């Protein structure tokens, strides 16, 4: 697994890879793990599968009910801390996941939460087995100063070299985007396509 | 609540008279889509209007309007909205909205069985789109449910109801709807009084549900 | 519920009342297959006529009809559902109705034992096939249970029965049972009324439960 | 239920009353066996006669007959079903049916002394055959246990018993009980009426109980 | 249960004119034992008297004799049957009686202080050997506990006790003892009736508890 | 608490009696902020009454105002501060001011359905900031929430309410609004009265909220 | 322990050994596997003794409480339902049993039921030590044309060819055979042992 | 075990195997795996006998409950959904099980469920320990353009290549079609048989 | 330890040893391990003291309370049902315990229980440590037509055998007989010691 989170002056980028590993073996070529869980905010999962999708599940109950009560969209960093408390909670009979919460307030926010509760945020993250390898890519490359097109195509690298020393990675790219202009938005795969043909990869 | 020697629930019928003393909101399908009308008094001036809203969400594809206790109604609004979630959680979506209004129903109907409660003096209407289409329920104390094609609750129910059972037409222009709904609230009004800007919600297939602006509403007043 | 000096129960006799004020409703055997009918009233014309019900499904072969508090029926037929697939997951199967109806009943008879609560207002005819054959139950307030050739619920009951008791024959085609059951309705009308299309479901042995069209009602009517 | 400062219980007293108006049924003890009969009110014609039994069997060797309110002996049988089987499964077997009774009197006696609850309006005869011998018991609403020779419940019972008191004789035939037991029911017939073929139920030492046929009742009637 | 401002519990008093209309029986303290002896009234023919005892054991040492609603008496019995075995498996032996009418005792008396029950209509007699000697312990519906050379309860109490004060010696043969108590039911007895064969029941120091047969009581009639 | 013939739940209105007889105190929205002010009633001089507070804190930008009976008051002032710790430990901060509200309306509503329990006799007044702006809201017995630009509470509310609703100027300077405020609780006393340090408690966007000292009162007194 | 069913053109034949191990010697030689628990089913137990003997009496009593109370004999199909779930239900604490159903409704049926509540139909079935050897047997000479005589004759054949290999099992033979006609018949042991001389075992 | 399910333009199909082991050898050669649960709705098996067959019976009550309730056949989603929290919830005492959920809403779905409650969709899936080889001749062969007819060819191919290699799999084979025309269809083994001489397998 | 039951035509006649050892040593040369339990059933020990005793208090209760209640002695079947159910009821958590169960109803029975709560009827029996010496001996000597003297000569020298070899066997011989005409009579050690020394032994 391999998923990569950015934040820009005004955005955030969000992507991950689509091969999903069941008894030892790819048996899906296409699953998902960037998923929409608020107006501005996006998640992407790690770990367990099953773990992982009742999360989501929940969240997506959680963080709609919150708009309604209060007419309002939750701060990220309260979607945070709420995944902080979830987890903790069951430390002892965990949940298998780390996951990435990335949206916008006033502020593009990412943070990176573990099984344990643990939240901590930050300006670039990734999680997966195929992570140190996104690291090395970001680590090198990565500018405070970059642009949405330029933060895209970085993170299209930085999945791209993953996919090519971690096994357990493979498949499509997904990204998405997150504004206050826009909101939420899923790249089309042929904008992806383009891109990743531009950059010789 | 016990029975009477005519097989009637006086402690129901009580709770009746408390929703006949609350303020009027009608609702009507429409092409393609469903209608919530409150007609919202308007009393003092040291109230935030700003912050009164008659028309609540359940969820982006499911309203509701309540005429009664307002105590009473608040609750049986949150209630329906932790419902509508924990139906989501467990099938991934909402697929029809008459099960939503039954979970409701079946709270309220409770209450009118066991002693040591009192039923809850609410009357709803239930408004929203679904796996089959626009759809529009009622729920009373009793725990009564009843789809319609219009429908009216409060004060003015019997008034707004008269009307539209002669002038409503079916697949009308969303419009023409909200102008027959507004002709509707007018026709309840105690003689010499007005109609104030009403609060209005609509929604049609494929869209969320939407919330008409201050001055939108004023153009059909 | 205590006793009377008569060793009679007046919530339960009360309950009783309320069951007469319901819809009439009818069921009756025939060749190899039960017949259930409903006389649904028509009122306004702002009810979406299309999502009334009055014949409910309990599973593929097995049917009910309400007479009485409308809230309480709700809650006793999802009951029954409940019940009954309970059944299926623990033997595989439904092999008698009697015994839903039993453990539907039984959930009527505490309520008229027990402090706390009241009894159901609420009358239910159970028709379907079984391992024996076609079935057709009553099952009143006090929690009894009567198996019938021919039977009915609701405030026509009276009507129905007499006529029923004096034409009722064996073994008819099923498109006699439901022209007999059609004049045994039009039989409980007040003078200068009309039967209005009324809701028609049957089953036969082998066959899931069926439940006729709108056309196909109206040929009877 | 409280005393009365005669020392009474009227809600058990009351509880009496309704079981004077239930159905008439005897039993009686005869040379290695023991018999039970109910005499099952014939009413209408749209009813499934063939589903009507009066005599339930709460295992292979132990029958009972109940007269009162209908929804109640339902459950006491039940109830007695199922203790019966405990007692097999922790046991092996039943040695003692008195054992049976009393479980199911002590369920009833504790309704008479705790709030919340009513007596149940059931009186009960047991009957079959054990490691001691045919033996045939009553159960009043009280939870008062008699062994009788021979006894009756329901409105006939001060009838059937005033008749057997005179003509019961010990160790009969089969054949001459059942006899005998037809000439004391029809001795409690109201003027101008006539017996319809009862219920007919007998076990004898050795074997399982034995439900009469149509036909065998009639050449007795 | 509460107090009347004289202090009294009046659902107690009235419990005690329940036991008043009970049979009698009476207990005596002879050498080296002690004896229990019921005025079984018999009625009918048509019950099997072998099966209807009136001198119940609680174990092999102990036995007891009740009069007042026969229902409760059969609960308190089994109660302290129970509760006589579990002082067994505790200690492996049962040491002093006294103890064991005090837990039923106890078991009666809470249901004179706390609300939803009634209070027992049943008075007892306690008779056996145990560690101390022959002793004899009666127990009202209050839960009062009083040792005694001699006793009785029921409806004849009152004569029995008056005969006794008079007449009873103590040290008494068995047979002398035995005949003593006759004599005193018999004084009991309204005018113009007899006594027949009492239930009769004795236990002697180091020996189990022995009940008279039918010939023996005649003997002493 | 169950409902009148009229709709009516009596129980709530007379809490609201009780509510009227408490001490006067009121709230107002001003430029970029939420006033809070309380007519402490000076009694005595034997009562310490520097440690006397009107004005209660739920938390840094939460504060509230009571009246009613003021053992119940200090119950909904503890619970508020608890709920409001719990939602910052859920979420890491309070964002809605109106969701503690409820809450508590909520915690007032259970007690005017659910028998064994009174309603609280306890009106409040709720300020402070939030994610969205200053906010003033009311909550009363029966758990009905109001959002104000500008309210009163007790006694003397419908003269303090009144004078506001002619004198109540928006967008006010703080002491502007203090000013006012004054001038409205003067005109709420008996004649021959006069108004002594009232409690005076602010707050302002950005800041946390600030409690008047003894001398910054009087120079508005 | 070797235990048989088979089934016929409309008949149930079962059959099983008598030899029960305690302590690890043959303390009992003469002990019973084979029951009735209705009119027309029977029920052939393996595995722990206890657990099996528990089994049986909740049998009894649950398939005597179902005639009472819908006035009709339980299905073969419905009685291996209720094992499964009974068994299953406990399968974290579970009974130590292998069991065969069998009996007559509109056919005859033989079900094998394991003690995670599988159940699963055939032909014939056979648990215990000794089944390996029954199969053999029956794998070769089984015939779905045989007569009921020519049934009991295998049975025979297939239980005494595992009681010269399996050193668990032995004793006497029990038969039973069901029919609708008769239903459960057990078999006098006059008619076994004379079988057993006519085909020279 | 193999199980092997397929989309095509507007049809599922699915088939398995009949072997079922139990004792370590094939106690039976005529199981079931492949089940109808809904009117357009198929579930296959794998994995222990008799938490599978529980799960069955219970998603059998649900989905019936649900249609009647709600008057509407429940979307194949939705289905899926419903195993993924069932399992899940029981993930620390877990049902040993591999599920595969087919069947048409607007459009067919597969869904491949694990033991952990993990779902997710594709366009074709086989569960067992004979899927290797399943998916290795669907791997070459499968074309999204194939009609009804080569479907039910290629699904016969990959179980019986399955059945060559795999010692757990064995037995006749079972297909069904699932059509919004003709609904949950169970092909007869006449016509199973006859396409297996064809295909020379 | 070791503990004999036999059946007889009409008797039953049981006996143990009294040794008893704790903390790896024969602390006690005289315990008791043959209790009456009821007028005509009487039961053996074996295993655990503590667990051996408490068992045998609760059947005093069960079987009294039984009678008391029924007016009739409890059938020896029945009494070994009850044990049977309260042994498996712990199973998990069991009693370290064996037991022989012995009486009279219209016929003589000795069962034979297990700690699993299983219960065989048999025609004699044998517990404890010693109890493969006592088989051996009965096993060659045991006649159906003994007489009552004859049998207790018999279990006097299967014990007296077991004696010889089981370290945990030893003291002085308990021999109970019971009859319908008697019921449960104790055998005095001076009619034991006599049969010893006539015995040779």
């Amino acid at each position: 697994t391999t998923t990569v989170g950015i934040t820009l002056k005004d955005a955030v980028i969000m992507a991950t890879e689509r091969r999903v590993t069941m008894e030892n073996f790819i048996m899906h070529k296409n699953g998902k793990k960037l998923f929409q869980i608020d107006t501005y905010t996006g998640m992407t999962i790690a770990g367990l599968v099953g773990d992982a999708q009742v999360l989501v599940r929940y969240m997506k109950a959680e963080l709609e009910l919150y708009r309604l009560q209060r007419r309002v969209n939750m701060p990220i960093e309260a979607v945070a801390t709420l995944l902080s408390n979830m987890l903790n909670q069951v430390k002892y009979m965990p949940y298998m996941v780390q996951l990435l919460v990335g949206g916008i307030d006033t502020a593009p926010h990412v943070f990176s939460i573990d099984a344990a509760g643990g939240s901590v945020e930050d300006i670039y993250a990734s999680t997966g087995s195929g992570s140190p390898f996104v690291y090395g890519v970001l680590e090198s490359q990565y500018s405070e100063k970059m642009t949405v097109d330029e933060g895209v195509d970085l993170v299209i690298r930085a999945i791209s070299a993953a996919k090519q020393r971690d096994s357990a990675s493979g498949g499509m790219i997904d990204v998405a985007v997150i504004t206050r202009k826009d909101g939420y938005v899923q790249l089309p795969t042929d904008q992806i396509e383009s891109r990743i043909r531009k950059l010789g990869l | 609540t016990v029975f009477s020697p005519d097989g009637r629930l006086f402690q129901v019928e009580y709770a009746r008279e408390a929703v006949k003393k609350g303020s009027t909101a009608l609702g009507m399908k429409f092409a393609n889509g469903v209608l919530l009308i409150s007609d919202k008094k308007v009393r003092s001036r040291l109230i935030e209007q700003n912050s009164i809203e008659k028309i609540q969400l359940i969820d982006d594809y499911v309203a509701a309007v309540t005429s009664g206790l307002v105590a009473d109604a608040r609750v049986l609004v949150d209630f329906a909205r932790i419902s509508a979630q924990q139906e989501k959680v467990t099938y991934g979506s909402l697929v029809n909205i008459e099960n939503l209004v039954k979970r409701v129903a079946d709270q309220m109907q409770q209450y009118t069985q066991y002693g040591g409660v009192r039923p809850y003096g609410v009357s709803l209407i239930f408004a929203g789109i679904d796996q089959i289409g626009p759809r529009l329920f009622d729920c009373d104390p009793a725990g009564t449910i009843n789809e319609y094609k219009a429908t009216a609750i409060g004060s003015g129910k019997d008034a707004v109801v008269s009307f539209l059972e002669r002038e409503y037409k079916e697949n009308l222009p969303e419009k023409e709807a909200v102008t027959l709904g507004i002709k509707a609230l007018k026709s309840s009004l105690e003689e010499g009084e007005e109609l104030k800007a009403p609060e209005i919600a609509s929604i049609t297939v494929g869209n969320k549900y939407r919330i008409y602006d201050q001055e939108e509403v004023k153009k059909f007043l």
